[PDB]
């Protein structure tokens, strides 16, 4: 009765549907293990242990490619056109960004259909193409600048219009993308944070692509413009009492979420730039953090090795799984076009992904409605 | 439509229209026959039908208080 | 039939005290005269003591 | 690239929302036609005697409204900095923040972010008028309003339940539980915490470990509570006078443990407590300074040294540095900690005032007559304290 009373999605019938979607995605027929190279190596040593955690996992904005970089060695790039995850590895590159250092961060290109930008830890950003016919990965260029000490992070603009590479001690670089990959500006981190010797932990682009959010070690949060080439500081608020771990954005452009090393996770709205909702998560330090693409599920994963699932409008809990016997740093990641997710860690350092037959939550409620309606058209 | 219909009928207080936006005139009112039906009908909430139509009826009576159709203290004194 | 008068709102703020701190105990510690002239008249001369 | 498609519905709920594809709005759009949004600062001060006095201590149920008024205050002091109308602008914001902003902060449950926005307005105040507001809200708690009194009795009941099950194995996650209760309202929750420090041992090492998750508001209240327990009326010296007390030693290990571990903490009002109280001649001010030199500095005494070790200390050498490594005289290890402490004594301009005070207090002990053997020890104890204070001056003030 309570299904067919409301014919549009209300606040209450949405929170009861999304608690059945997360309940039915943990099942037996709705989970499959990714046939990786480490899933081959672990399954031999377990039938008959060296840890290499993953360092990044990124999705293409079309939602059709997935790349990720293990600790010791290689990049791995999967290609999914529609077949769930059993379609094709295209490439994996054992010496990807050189043969001396590691691959720390990754970013895809939103404009070009097939191009990554892998950043080492030395001083150099190597842009490389992933070939579609053959299984190879050829380079395109290699960027560098003067007074460049050690780059850690790289981010593309969500419009594909800039590139932001940052050190955690010295400086922050902008590279224009449209004309040529040329340095436009450079800002010293001591001008951003005036207090002490801070270490930049996380960064994010806004949904428009004109502001940058920077999270320090002392708990400060700086918001700084990028108009055409100028890079100046707009505000500076003190958010947490600890290092700001991760920063996310709402996909509807309403609010943004920050996490820290105390058990603390706020939801700040983007108009008035004040805190709006507080999640009471007094368990441990939040490690990873992500939202859905409809903007309703929020996945928190702390250092108690337990994952939670909240709402963004309210702050209520939907589901909770405990994964305690593993030795992972487990990574949640939601798909960008459909409402599936890929939770890392099955045995040692692995990746499973949790599927259904319906893509969204909206085409799940629309199928639950039409199955109930047949019964009321039966009586 | 509902407001512009009541302002042309002969049940609108033409000279007793006095407003609730002042501080001395929450007793000077208009149309005490409609104040006798509104406060009688906001007092009945015991059946299972008028527990569901209560939010729509109460929202309509607050548009009639903005405009000056009913006095404020004639509803506040005589409702349960 | 009761003539409602206009209400009177208080636009005045509360005034402070003569104790410049919270307690009378914490305030008493901050009234001791400190300086280099106070030690001067106490230790005055050792040969006068000797 | 295609945009997202939504569709409006008009509902009866006042607050705007957005579901998976549907957004909801209030049906009566002319709800704000009689109201007028007011002008800059002179109209806010008139219209707040009407609206904000109806919900007195209930503004803390809307924490986003308490954060908005506090940013009007910081942005008004800074733009009207000038040099002429600044002592007038601060005084106008003293009486506003104490009539109906600080009572609203006490009815808060878990908001360390709503309390940091209020304190950034109180950083512009003198510390005398900031200590007036703290004491009065522990006096008009009980004699005045009821909803504030139910809130203070809920924080004290919760702080007294954490401190009982406080063990050295549970502080992995009870450090984060305890530090949000302090960060929200410290005046209710810190006072049962320092009252359980001077009662039992082994709880100084647990509370100082929790202090890495405090905010800047709970660092300024903790200095007020420690100044409250030291001037509190109690027998400082024990009955006959052979010993001091049991609380006066447990509280000086706590103070000397905040100046070593926590670096975002100003203790420059404990130091000027020591200056004015040594002029009187005191036994609480001495036993704090004795633990500040032995713990923060690493200076140890030459009372149990061997004859082979004594010649190594005088040879100006790295043989000198190895001899301190054997008698646990860690000076060069913590040079960053000990140089921060010495700067507190220079801003008071009181390094040559401590030396002349510790000297005549050693000679004033040849005038008092209370006991016999303890006055032979107190003459020797004010000799090790003066010797070990000079050794901290020579190590830091070079040039």
């Amino acid at each position: 009765v309570d299904i067919l009373n409301q014919k549009t999605i209300t606040s209450e019938v949405a929170a009861s549907v999304t608690s059945k979607y997360l309940q039915s995605t943990f099942s037996k027929g709705n989970t499959s293990h990714i046939e990786d190279k480490r899933f081959i190596h672990v399954s031999s040593r377990s039938h008959s242990i060296t840890p290499n955690e993953i360092l990044s996992l990124k999705f293409h904005v079309s939602g059709s490619s997935m790349a990720y970089s293990r600790m010791d060695g290689s990049l791995t790039v999967w290609f999914i056109k529609d077949a769930s995850f059993d379609k094709s590895v295209e490439v994996y590159i054992p010496d990807c960004c050189g043969s001396d250092k590691l691959a720390t961060d990754l970013s895809w290109n939103p404009t070009s259909l097939n191009q990554i930008a892998v950043v080492s830890n030395s001083s150099e950003i190597s842009l490389l193409l992933i070939n579609e016919k053959s299984l190879t990965a050829s380079k395109l260029r290699t960027l560098s600048l003067g007074s460049k000490t050690k780059v850690n992070t790289c981010l593309y603009d969500p419009l594909g219009n800039w590139l932001l590479a940052a050190t955690k001690s010295e400086k922050i670089y902008l590279f224009d993308v449209k004309k040529d990959h040329s340095s436009v500006c450079s800002l010293n981190i001591s001008d951003i944070s005036q207090e002490d010797n801070d270490v930049v932990y996380s960064l994010a682009w806004s949904n428009g692509g004109s502001h940058i959010f920077i999270g320090f070690k002392s708990g400060y949060l700086a918001i700084l413009k990028a108009k055409h080439g100028i890079l100046e500081v707009c505000t500076k608020i003190k958010a947490h009492t600890g290092p700001i771990t991760e920063i996310k954005m709402d996909p509807w452009g309403r609010n943004f979420i920050t996490g820290s090393i105390d058990g603390n996770c706020y939801v700040w709205n983007m108009k008035s730039l004040c805190c709006e909702l507080i999640i009471n998560d007094l368990n441990s330090a939040v490690t990873t953090l992500d939202v859905c693409h409809l903007g309703k599920i929020l996945g928190i994963c702390t250092e108690d090795e337990m994952v939670y699932f909240y709402d963004l409008n309210s702050g209520n809990l939907l589901h909770s799984k405990s994964l305690a016997n593993y030795k992972t740093d487990p990574v949640l990641k939601f798909y960008p076009d459909k409402s599936w997710y890929i939770m890392s860690g099955k045995n040692d350092t692995l990746s499973n992904h949790f599927v259904k037959n319906e893509k969204n939550l909206i085409t799940y409620w629309k199928d639950m409605f039409d199955n109930t309606m047949i019964e009321k058209r039966r009586k | 439509f509902f407001i512009a219909l009541l302002r042309k009928s002969d049940s609108w207080p033409s000279s007793h229209v006095a407003n609730n936006s002042n501080y001395s005139s929450l007793n000077e009112g208009g149309n005490m026959i409609a104040a006798n039906i509104i406060s009688f009908n906001l007092s009945q909430y015991n059946e299972e039908v008028d527990k569901e139509n209560y939010e729509r009826y109460m929202d309509m009576c607050c548009i009639l208080l903005k405009n000056g159709f009913v006095n404020f203290y004639s509803i506040w004194d005589n409702v349960k | 039939k009761e003539k409602i008068p206009p209400p009177a709102f208080d636009e005045t703020f509360k005034k402070f005290t003569f104790i410049k701190m919270g307690n009378k105990l914490i305030n008493n510690v901050w009234k001791i005269p400190t300086g280099l002239d106070k030690i001067e008249q106490e230790v005055k001369k050792p040969e006068g003591v000797y | 690239h295609k945009p997202r498609l939504i569709h409006k519905y008009k509902t009866h709920e006042p607050f705007e929302s957005l579901e998976l594809n549907s957004s909801y709005v209030f049906y009566y759009s002319e709800w704000n036609s009689n109201l007028t949004p007011f002008a800059s600062v002179n109209d806010l001060f008139e219209n707040s005697h009407i609206y904000l006095s109806i919900i007195g201590p209930y503004l803390g149920r809307i924490p986003t409204l308490l954060s908005k008024i506090s940013r009007i205050g910081v942005a008004d002091i800074q733009k009207n900095h000038g040099s002429e109308s600044l002592h007038v602008t601060i005084d106008k914001w003293i009486d506003y923040v104490r009539k109906f902003i600080f009572p609203a902060t006490s009815l808060l449950q878990n908001n360390p972010i709503a309390t940091s926005e209020v304190y950034e307005l109180m950083k512009f105040f003198p510390f005398e008028k900031r200590y007036f507001i703290y004491n009065e809200m522990m006096t008009k708690l009980s004699q005045d309003i009821l909803p504030l009194k139910v809130s203070f009795n809920k924080a004290e009941r919760e702080a007294k339940s954490i401190l009982k099950a406080l063990s050295i194995d549970t502080i992995a996650k009870e450090s984060r539980r305890f530090a949000k209760l302090i960060s929200t309202n410290p005046l209710a929750s810190l006072v049962p915490a320092v009252k359980q420090i001077e009662n039992y041992d082994k709880v100084s090492e647990l509370v100082v470990y929790t202090t890495k998750y405090f905010n800047d508001f709970a660092y300024d209240v903790l200095q007020f509570v420690l100044l409250l327990r030291l001037t509190y009326n109690r027998p400082a010296v024990q009955f006959d006078g052979v010993n001091q007390a049991m609380w006066v030693q447990r509280l000086s290990i706590f103070i000397a443990g905040l100046a070593k571990n926590c670096p975002n903490m100003d203790i420059s009002n404990i130091i000027t407590y020591i200056l004015k109280t040594l002029h009187n001649g005191n036994i609480i001010a001495v036993s704090i300074l004795k633990e500040l030199i032995i713990t923060v500095g690493g200076i140890r005494d030459l009372n149990e040294v061997n004859m082979k070790q004594l010649l190594m200390l005088n040879s100006g050498s790295p043989l000198k540095q190895y001899a301190r490594h054997l008698i646990y005289d860690f000076r060069d290890d913590n040079s960053v900690i000990s140089s921060r402490l010495t700067s507190f004594f220079t801003d008071q301009s009181a390094i040559s005032e401590i030396i002349l005070l510790l000297y005549t207090l050693n000679l004033k002990a040849n005038t008092q007559n209370s006991h016999y053997k303890i006055l032979s020890t107190r003459c020797d104890e004010m000799n090790t304290l003066l010797w070990s204070f000079i050794e901290l001056i020579k190590h830091c003030l070079k040039g």
